[PDB]
């Protein structure tokens, strides 16, 4: 029946940031602007500041 | 629909996973892993297809 079919199961486990990232999205990086309020983007972390 | 009594019995409810491969088991108010470690006054069973 279907409660006894086998399955075939991944399971992704994902540690998050508090280190350096290796594994990161398909994104592509720019370049930096300083002294200047700007919308950042670092690593997945999200913000708005100079 | 036929609607059964069970009562003064110890039910555990593991052995429903090899009475049948089941399509669909899903509860409300109770968890259903928890069940084992309750106790209830009287259960009722309706039966169908
Ligand atoms: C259901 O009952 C039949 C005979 O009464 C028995 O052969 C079968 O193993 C039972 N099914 C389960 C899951 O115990």
């Amino acid at each position: 029946g279907v409660g006894h079919q086998p399955y075939r199961v991944v399971v992704l486990s994902f540690e998050l940031l508090h280190a350096p990232a290796t594994v990161c999205g398909p994104k592509k990086s720019t370049n930096l602007v300083k002294n200047k309020c700007v919308n950042f983007n670092f690593n997945g972390l999200k913000g708005t500041g100079v | 629909w036929n609607r059964k009594r069970i009562s003064n019995c110890v039910a555990d409810y593991s052995v429903l996973y090899n009475l049948a491969p089941f399509f669909t088991f899903k509860c409300y108010g109770v968890s259903p892993t928890k069940l084992n470690d309750l106790c209830f006054t009287n259960v009722y069973a309706d039966s169908f297809v």
